[PDB]
């Protein structure tokens, strides 16, 4: 359910839940994505 | 005097970051406010935009998109005989061409019609017709701004303006997928034209007055030469005469 | 290979649709003897046109006379002094355009407010009487190039 | 003589009407004077004058000399908001 | 030359169909990695050696108070490759770029040195000092990626092919652009009238040189020359000019009495009679004041200028004297004696020049110009910002007796060493801006647009960017055009169809594509003895014919003797020989450059020698030796190069061009058949392609830069230049193939407008998208409390509730119209979040969203780099272009059912108005178009480079040939059907196969309406801006315009009713618009009549009249009264 | 990688290998519509590894399984009767080819 | 990028040539003579393959794979 | 009447304040007769010292 | 359109101004420099003060009871200790 | 009037020159050998030797 992200240079989950750090509680690097909620969208293809 | 001075002027005064313009400046700013506005200023009712090389409008007509042609408008008291007219206009509105965004209430009160639903617009297009419902209004209806036809014209200039022919009017008529604004080749010669990037300005006059002086004063019909030695302007374009030979 | 009525270049060079008659010399037969602003392309120390002819040659090809055309490619060397002359020709058209602009700009602080009165002589703005009879009289030449 | 040849080097040439105009105006007191600020100084407007380099200066001469503008010229009565003696405007109904 | 031992004979295409498409090769590609040799191999050289001898130059400072001699210098300082402040537990302490990238911050370096603390003498302490940080340039030496192959590469997601050379502040890549400055160590001749007012009889002659040391600093030289007979040297030091006659410099230079001096400074013009008067009238002036010996002359100098030197009052009069003497003159040379020889062959010169024996030497073209490399502006700026942190702590010193505290003497030293004047601040100012905030010109004349933004928006922006000369910004306002003018030597070392042409024109060149400055430094060691063991004679030695007739022998900066007749060109000869077969120290750097005598005016005899860094040579073939050669810009003038073989002739000529292509740079080499085509078509297109959109780039993921345009499906091009793939362009292919059929079936195209089928268009061609990458940190701006981006607790207005995710931001792959939130944080302690709504009108999706880090430790996350896309497809009004200038645009859409269809049933799909051609000269279509129809037949790709086809077998009947053993007509038309009537067309049509690319938005084409609306508020004037639907603008000459006209009622009409109309009132009596306002009246027991307005002014009266007065009209008035000026309306 | 809108529109060509006379008119708007105005097809091809793959590393199709996603991918779906009223074997894109 | 599904100026079906073109390459024909056997003959449809260049087996080698 | 010993303020209506949003950005005229009525206690104080 | 302006205009008079008038005509003469108040009440005695013209719409002005969107304003004058020169006449005042 | 019956073209052969005409004018450019001695001795006045 809740918010989930990716450590960038190890691809390692690390779901960023509270108050705190912004870095991979295992991978030392330090930058982050998002990762996508199957979701239901109109998209016309004309 | 320095206090008096940043009063009058920013100049006279000891420098200072973000100096406020006194009436030195605001009367001889770097060109001058007579200069800057008091012979053009920052109008509505216009627009500008790119042109482009095309053929298939006349060197007397310049064909305009659908958002000038849909945005703009043009009032009229609703008299017996402008009936259908003006009925479709207001009917169609903002949305389509041609139509009627707004409609000037008799008191003068200006109706904003385009957000209005369908049911309001046949009300005020079945109230168009009402004769005067009071008494400081008899000869007057709701003048309905109503959008350009093909019986209109527009003026443009170009900057630097430099002669007569600079503004050459021409008729109006509507071209939905349009991002580029169109005019003769040959007609080159009326504009010091160059067609690779440079603006364009449109305009319609609110009043019958400005509309003829540009059909017949601002023409290419009866304007058709140069009046410096007498020969003609708008001759035939290039392309048009590899056909005729 | 095509002459009049057949070529459709000599039908818009000899009939008033673009260009003019060199513009199509250019293409088959020459290019014409170079001119760098009046002077002839100019000279280095030693003497040489371009590092690959003797210093002081007599053939004009030192000169600018570039012989092939545009069908045929024109050789390494004259490719050069062609490019000379194309940079000094822009930037001569660029500055004088500026320059005739800044003097219509000048000119334009000028006579404003004469107003050619019912009398048919033409006054000013103040009451004034600067003449009597337009240029000769009226014609402003409107079609004066046919009367 | 002059305006015409120093066109003519060119291939440009004015028709034989403006310059018999201009001629007939910047000398007409007798004396020759410049138009770029001395001529047309004379100008009955103050205010196309301040239209022309700087309005101070102009406006200074108007202060300086109290003078009521006629409001023919096209200056005067196209600021003040009437219809002016340019063009369309010489007559009304 | 061997570098260039491979090139492709003509093009294939096997390449792009092999099983090895795909997989990394292991040597990345050579050619396209030294295309940026010079920028890092001199940054290279900088930080690695250059502060060796550029940190052993600073004057040891410190002097502060109680007869202390305390004198601390520096031993060492280095800079250590950049590592991370201690993270929690950083698994890896290093830093790789693509990090810096994300996270919009820069890529540093570490700043050390060694202080030794020499009390009054060296007594104690050795102090390191963490100075500050530098930026570095990627690839150097200093940066992690040094010496990686491609898979560690890709593994680190930088792109494959990387070259680089720029620095990295907060994501932008800057790129330091070589200038040009005069010739190293030379005394280049000059005249010029401007010289002539400064002071008292100043002739306009004069020599001139530039001289820089190792440690590369410059200086500036100038000897004027006297009317009277004196000559004069006329420096600038610290920015102040300075004044000496030459008797004080040659006395006080060396001891040496004099009558060496004129023996020595008059060779063999013996017959003069006013030269050498002139020479001991110099020397008697100059001997009559206050000195006799050396140390007199010293003293008096010192005495005169030790006030403006601001040396240590300390010191002796003669000390500061001496060290002014080598800090301003001849710098290069490091002694006296050389000094002296230096000066002594200047004046001659100056002297054989105003008599007017020679020709004064153009200070203007290529063959006394080189280039200064991103490495020099380096290294000189860090050296010249040393001094200021010294000066710095010294004041940090000072402010102890200052605040009459402790002024300690030594143990303080921890302390007083941290001041606060960092190198941080000075060195990212360079290049965020690009201006040179500093106190010396360091020999230049400008300060400022020193490095410029590279953009990434295609490969050949890029590939140029990296390879640029320009003149210094401040020659582009001149109107003569000897400064733009290609003087005709500069062939081969720049380019003749490359200019950028606009507003700089003429000026900012490329390079060419053969030649390499040079940045590889020799040790000048064994060179001198080398000459002198042949037929030169030593310095002052006995020269057995030692007379008006020698050549003198300046080496770089060192004269070494004297050459007679018979000599010179024999050992001009035996140095190319040792060049070439490159046997005894002999660098091929080197060039040889003799001067015959002309017995006329001409250039300065001579025979000179270098090895000096940055300048420009490219390679050739030598017809003596089988081997290749580098040629200097100085001494092409006296060589003969043969382009052609049929040209070579025997014993005249000695060289021979390496292939012919070499004049133009590698850009202007990518453009197909290209000697047929007209000039200025060439330039056009060299200007036009560098504009287009094509495949930016690979790694989509790595950057955040702000705008990427992308085209989707790009194609190879069937008719290319061999040079296309010896850069292996073909990774980045930038336009997208066409079928062009030129006729005028529409009327519609004229003045290049076109036509292009609507089918072909639905079927996918050249559709766009343009990603455009926002970011945003709430530390903008500084709030209270914990405040990071989420959707706060607070109910949201539950439209928010699915559009929203529930960290506050959007879902990946959303779409935002506008009215939509872009985020929403909650402030802590607060509550309530406080949206931002989407902005711009535009609409688009959400591709990834990255949230970065605090710069080193924790931080809590603002961090928000979100990355929208857009669609953008080919509109009508959009521009599209070929491959020579023939720019076009986009006319009109036009059913495929209406098109024309040839014999064989197809369809073309873009209309091409024929009556461009005659006045283009564009023969490039032409020929070309036929060879993409010729390709695509027979299966096979035709080279397109220039100077191949001769006279002889021209291009068209050749490339004919091709269609007639094909099937098709030989001069490329073929008959065609109309599409309305259905009816054959007499006249035959000529079809072809045209490269296409797309242009981007050259300005942002978007357009400007408004009828009614919301209005200025002061002014009651319609608004601009495009955004909130802006209005007109009517300037000067528009309104110059309506006065010329003659008309009133227009005025009237537009500016009066339309633009501010505003019914106001003024009062009969006073006439004044200000004082009346609309009355209230009470219905209550105070009887009132009803509304009627009224004035305080006027207050026992009551009496109004209407006015239509513009509402400028108002704030003019309102200003007026404002500044104490009053109106009075006549009513 | 290939972005969505792109494969939305690089869908629209593919062509449906049925008839097109036993329709009507979709009326307008209604996206839903009826049996009558609409196929309705299914695309789903969640992609991994190779189970048990050799030490070569030579060729995807060795070292994956659904790589490259094709036509065949794609299954017909009925609506309503559409079963009463079609047969087998003919609802299906052209080709059963195009990557 | 990948293969585009119906030929640009008149409308073949050319999305499913690739795998075969790649075919009857290593089976060595001079490339007239593949787009020949491919059956393709008005050259506005040859020159869609005979100039092809694929920016996905080059461009999935940064995959965030796992 | 060459020299100034009178400086007419200007109205309200003429004067007023801009607005841009919910800030209230000065009009600088109204801040130059501040400074002028500043600089006029200044020189009362001046005067009575 | 129907409706059109109906004011005359004939001719402008350019004339110069004393300092009697302006000093006879002012309805009020600032004190204080202070311009707004936190509260909403302007100033007492201020350039902003009422008797100038409605201001906060909810007040009105000190001589007229007529309020704020009916306003354009009034004019007073301030008392300068100190004479100092008009800098449009200073030019002609230094040739003189 | 062209859109229906006659078309327009550039085509290459309009521009391309007969055979004939190069046969005569690759006879003339071969003479520019001495074209610049008798013009440089015209110019300083020596006998053409």
């Amino acid at each position: 359910q809740p918010m989930i992200y990716i450590c960038g240079e190890c691809h390692t989950e690390n779901e960023i839940k509270s108050r705190d750090p912004i870095r991979c509680r295992e991978c030392g690097y330090r930058i982050m994505y998002k990762k996508r909620t199957k979701r239901l969208v109109v998209f016309d293809a004309r | 005097q320095s206090h008096v001075n940043i009063v009058f002027d920013s100049e006279m005064d000891k420098l200072m970051m973000d100096k406020y313009p006194g009436i030195r400046q605001i009367l001889e700013k770097k060109e001058g406010l007579f200069r800057k506005h008091m012979m053009g200023k920052r109008v509505d009712y216009a627009a500008r935009s790119v042109i482009c090389p095309d053929m298939y409008i006349n060197t007397n007509e310049i064909g305009i998109p659908m958002v000038f042609a849909t945005k703009l408008t043009y009032p009229q008291p609703v008299t017996p005989w402008n009936v259908q007219e003006l009925r479709q206009a207001v009917i169609n509105g903002p949305n389509v061409h041609p139509g009627a965004s707004m409609v000037i209430n008799e008191d003068g009160s200006r109706t904003a019609l385009s957000a209005v639903d369908m049911t309001q617009r046949e009300a005020v297009a079945k109230q168009l017709l009402t004769p005067a419902t009071g008494a400081p209004k008899p000869q007057g209806t709701k003048i309905v701004c109503r959008h350009v036809k093909n019986g209109d014209i527009l003026l443009l200039n170009r900057q630097p303006t430099l002669h007569r022919p600079s503004i050459q009017a021409h008729r109006a008529r509507i071209l939905p997928e349009e991002k580029v604004l169109r005019l003769h080749y040959a007609n080159c010669k009326a504009y010091n034209a160059d067609f690779d990037g440079d603006e364009m300005n449109a305009h319609f006059p609110q009043s019958e007055l400005g509309r003829a002086e540009a059909y017949v004063l601002a023409c290419t019909d009866q304007q058709y030469l140069v009046p410096k030695d007498g020969q003609p302007l708008a001759g035939l374009i290039q392309d048009h005469m590899v056909s005729g030979a | 290979h095509r002459q009049f009525p057949e070529n459709s270049l000599q039908m818009m060079v000899q009939s008033g649709a673009k260009g003019s008659t060199v513009n199509t010399m250019q293409i088959s037969c020459l290019l014409g003897q170079i001119e760098l602003e009046g002077r002839r392309p100019p000279l280095m120390a030693s003497g040489k046109s371009l590092p690959c002819f003797e210093p002081y040659e007599f053939t004009p090809r030192a000169g600018g006379f570039v012989t092939g055309r545009f069908l045929t490619g024109i050789k390494p060397p004259e490719f050069f002094f062609h490019c000379m002359a194309g940079r000094e020709g822009l930037v001569d058209t660029a500055v004088k355009t500026s320059r005739s602009g800044y003097l219509q700009r000048c000119i334009i602080k000028h006579l404003e407010g004469l107003v050619v009165q019912y009398d048919l002589t033409v006054r000013d703005s103040d009451g004034s009487v600067v003449q009597f009879l337009y240029g000769e009289d009226g014609l402003d030449i409107p079609k004066t190039q046919f009367l | 003589k002059e305006i015409k040849d120093v066109f003519a080097v060119y291939g440009i040439a004015v028709d034989p009407r403006h310059l018999s105009l201009v001629a007939d105006y910047m000398c007409f007191e007798g004396v020759y004077k410049p138009l770029n600020r001395f001529g047309i100084r004379s100008n009955s407007s103050p205010l196309q004058q301040m239209t022309f380099e700087t309005s101070f200066q102009f406006l200074k001469q108007a202060t300086m000399l109290g003078s009521h503008d006629e409001l023919r010229s096209p200056s005067a009565c196209l600021v003040v908001g009437k219809v002016v003696r340019g063009g369309t405007g010489l007559f009304e109904l | 030359g061997s570098r260039w031992r491979n090139l492709p004979s003509g093009p294939s295409l096997k390449h792009l169909t092999d099983p090895s498409y795909g997989i990394p090769r292991e040597q990345q590609k050579a050619a396209l990695q030294e295309l940026t040799r010079a920028h890092v191999e001199s940054f290279n050289y900088a930080v690695h050696e250059g502060l060796g001898l550029a940190v052993q130059a600073i004057p040891p400072f410190e002097f502060a108070f109680k007869d202390e001699r305390i004198s601390f210098t520096i031993l060492d300082a280095v800079i250590s490759p950049p590592t991370v402040p201690k993270g929690t537990i950083c698994k890896e302490a290093n830093v790789y770029p693509a990090e810096c990238r994300g996270r919009r911050s820069t890529y540093r370096g570490k700043l050390t040195a060694d202080i030794n603390w020499a009390v009054n003498g060296i007594s104690k302490g050795i102090i390191k000092q963490f100075l500050g940080y530098v930026p570095i340039m990627v690839k150097s030496k200093l940066c992690n990626l040094r010496n990686l192959p491609p898979q560690a590469l890709i593994e680190h997601h930088e792109e494959a092919e990387e070259m680089g050379g720029y620095f990295i502040i907060n994501g932008i890549e800057k790129v330091i652009r070589m200038l040009i400055m005069p010739r190293r160590n030379f005394p280049i001749a000059m005249i010029r009238p401007k010289w002539k007012t400064r002071g008292p009889g100043y002739t306009q002659y004069g020599v001139s040189m530039h001289c820089v040391r190792e440690e590369h600093s410059a200086v500036n030289m100038n000897l004027h020359y006297l009317e009277n007979g004196t000559v004069m040297l006329n420096f600038i030091y610290r920015k102040e000019l300075f004044f000496l006659p030459l008797g004080f410099a040659l006395k006080a230079l060396v001891s040496f009495s004099d009558y060496q001096i004129f023996q020595e400074l008059i060779k063999g013009k013996e017959d003069d009679s006013f030269l050498r008067n002139s020479v001991s009238q110099m020397l008697r002036i100059v001997m009559e004041e206050g000195c006799s010996t050396q140390k007199q002359v010293l003293n008096y100098l010192g005495e005169c200028f030790r006030v403006k030197l601001n040396v240590p009052d300390w010191y002796p009069n003669e000390q500061a004297a001496e060290f002014l003497f080598n800090q301003c003159i001849c710098i290069h040379l490091k002694s006296n004696t050389e000094k002296f020889y230096m000066l002594c062959l200047m004046t001659r010169k100056l002297f054989a020049l105003a008599k007017g024996e020679c020709m004064e030497d153009n200070p203007d073209s290529l063959v006394n110009q080189e280039v200064l490399t991103p490495g020099q502006l380096f290294l000189m700026f860090l050296k010249e910002k040393l001094e200021g942190w010294l000066v710095s702590i010294k004041i940090a010193f000072d402010k102890k007796a200052q605040k009459t505290s402790v002024s300690m003497n030594t143990d303080n030293l921890m302390r007083i060493f941290t001041m606060g004047i960092d190198l941080t601040k000075p060195f990212e100012y360079l290049f965020a801006t690009g201006n040179l905030r500093s106190k010396t010109g360091l020999g230049l004349l400008q300060d400022s647009g020193l490095c410029v933004v590279a953009d990434k928006l295609n490969f050949i922006r890029y590939l140029s960017h990296f390879r640029c000369v320009h003149r210094g910004a401040d020659f582009a306002k001149m109107r003569t055009t000897t400064v733009r003018r290609l003087l005709p030597e500069s062939w081969g070392f720049l380019c003749p169809v490359h200019t950028p042409d606009g507003e700089p024109c003429g000026l900012m060149n490329h390079l060419t594509a053969v030649c390499e400055v040079v940045t590889q430094f020799v040790y000048t060691a064994s060179i001198p003895a080398l000459l002198c063991n042949l037929g030169v004679t030593p310095i002052d030695g006995a020269p057995h014919r030692s007379y008006s007739e020698c050549y003198p022998v300046l080496l770089d900066g060192v004269m070494v003797g004297w050459v007679d007749k018979d000599l010179a060109p024999g050992i001009a000869d035996s140095l190319r020989h040792f060049k070439v077969l490159r046997e005894k120290r002999i660098p091929p750097w080197m060039e040889v450059v003799l001067i015959p005598m002309t017995g006329k005016p001409s250039l300065y005899p001579g025979l000179f020698l270098f090895t000096t860094p940055c300048r420009l040579v490219r390679p050739v073939q030598n017809l003596a030796l089988g081997k290749e050669e580098l040629i200097g810009t100085m001494e092409q003038i006296f060589m003969n190069v043969a382009i052609f073989e049929d040209e070579v002739f025997a014993g005249v000529t000695t060289h021979q061009e390496l292939f012919p292509h070499s004049l133009l740079s590698v850009i202007a080499n990518f453009i197909p058949f290209s000697d047929h085509n007209q000039s200025p078509r060439n330039m056009y297109q060299c200007q036009m392609g560098k504009q287009t959109m094509g495949f930016p780039l690979l790694t989509y993921q790595d950057r955040s830069d702000n705008k990427l345009y992308r085209l989707q499906t790009p194609q190879s091009p069937l008719v290319r230049p061999s040079m296309y793939d010896y850069y292996d362009m073909d990774n980045y292919p930038i336009g997208t193939n066409a079928i062009v059929a030129v006729i005028s079936y529409t009327g519609y195209d004229m003045e290049d407008a076109m036509i292009v089928n609507k089918a072909s268009w639905e079927r996918g061609f050249a559709h766009g998208s343009v990603y455009k990458s926002e970011f945003i940190d709430l530390s903008e701006k500084i709030k209270q409390g914990d405040s990071s981006l989420v959707f706060g607790i607070k109910p949201g207005d539950p439209r928010v509730l699915q559009k929203l995710d529930d960290d506050g931001l959007p879902f990946i792959g959303a779409k935002l119209q506008y009215g939509d939130p872009y985020y929403s944080y909650l402030n802590l302690n607060t509550g309530e979040s406080f949206v931002m709504y989407y902005k711009s009108k535009e609409n688009c999706v959400v591709d990834n969203i990255k949230v970065c880090s605090n710069d080193t430790g924790s931080g809590k996350f603002k961090c928000v780099c979100i990355t929208m896309r857009v669609p953008r497809n080919p509109t009508i009004g959009d521009k599209f272009a070929s491959r020579h200038g023939q720019k076009g645009i986009l006319s009109r859409l036009w059913p495929a059912e209406d098109m024309p269809f040839t014999e064989s049933g197809m369809v073309p799909d873009i209309l091409f108005n024929p009556h461009g051609f005659p006045s283009r000269m564009t023969i490039g279509m032409l020929i070309e178009s036929m060879a993409g129809k010729s390709a695509a037949l027979h299966g096979l790709c035709h080279d397109a480079t220039p100077f191949i086809f001769s006279e002889e077998n021209s291009a068209l009947e050749y490339f004919g040939e091709m269609l007639k053993a094909a099937g098709y007509n030989f001069y490329g038309t073929e008959r065609l059907y109309s599409g309305i009537s259905g009816l054959e067309l007499e006249a035959d049509i000529f079809i072809g196969v045209v490269y296409y690319q797309r242009l981007r938005h050259m300005v942002s084409d978007k357009f400007q309406v408004r009828t009614t609306g919301a209005r200025d508020r002061v002014t009651n004037q319609p608004i601009g801006g495009r955004n909130v639907q802006g209005g007109i603008r009517f300037g000067e000459m528009e309104r110059d315009a309506l006065l010329a006209h003659g008309t009133s009622f227009l005025l009237h009409d537009r500016l009066f009713n339309c633009s501010d109309r505003s019914v106001a009132h003024v009062c009969v009596k006073c006439g004044s618009l200000l004082s009346p306002l609309l009355e209230k009246p009470p219905p209550s027991w105070s009887a009132m009549r009803n509304r009627k307005y009224n004035c305080t002014l006027c207050s026992r009266s009551d009496t109004i009249d209407t006015v239509s007065v513009p509402y400028v009209f108002r704030y003019f008035v309102a200003e007026l009264a404002a500044m104490n000026i009053k109106v009075k309306l006549d009513v | 990688i290939v972005q969505d809108e792109i494969l939305a529109h690089r869908l629209g060509l593919i062509p449906i290998h049925a008839d097109p006379r036993l329709f009507e008119y979709r009326n307008q708007g209604d996206e839903e519509g009826t049996e009558i105005d609409t196929l309705q097809f299914r695309l789903q091809v969640r992609c991994t590894r190779n189970p048990h793959a050799a030490k070569d590393s030579s060729d995807p199709n060795e070292l994956y399984v659904n790589h490259k996603v094709y036509t065949r991918h794609m299954t017909w779906i009925p609506l309503g009767n559409q079963a009463d009223l079609f047969p087998e074997g003919t609802i299906r894109p052209v080709h059963d080819d195009i990557l | 990028m990948i293969i585009p599904v119906r030929c640009f100026t008149c409308g073949k079906i050319v999305g499913n040539k690739w795998e075969a073109y790649l075919g009857l390459l290593q089976a060595e024909y001079t490339e007239g003579d593949a787009l020949d056997a491919l059956g393709l003959k008005r050259y506005c449809c040859r020159r869609m393959l005979l100039a092809h260049v694929d920016l996905i087996e080059k461009l999935l080698n940064y995959a965030p794979l796992e | 009447v060459f020299f100034l010993d009178f400086l007419v303020v200007p109205p309200s209506r003429y004067r007023p304040v801009s607005r841009l949003g919910d800030q209230m950005f000065t009009n600088g005229q109204t801040v130059n007769l501040q400074a002028v009525m500043k600089d006029v206690v200044l020189i009362r104080k001046l005067l009575a010292l | 359109s129907k409706n059109m302006p109906w004011r005359r205009l004939q001719g402008i008079s350019f004339g110069m101004y004393s300092a009697e008038e302006l000093k006879k005509l002012s309805v009020k003469s600032i004190t204080n420099p202070r311009y707004l108040d936190s509260l909403g009440n302007p100033s007492a005695n201020g350039l902003y003060d009422l008797a100038l013209g409605p201001a906060d719409s909810k007040e009105v002005c000190s001589t007229c009871v007529q309020d704020f969107s009916n306003c354009s304003g009034h004019l007073g004058h301030i008392e300068l200790p100190l004479t100092v020169y008009n800098p449009l006449l200073f030019d002609k005042l230094y040739l003189l | 009037y062209l859109q229906l019956y006659r078309g327009f073209t550039l085509g290459v052969e309009d521009i391309l020159v007969k055979p004939k005409a190069d046969v005569k004018r690759q006879r003339i450019i071969e003479e520019s050998t001495h074209c610049g001695p008798q013009a440089v001795r015209a110019a300083l006045n020596l006998p053409e030797a």
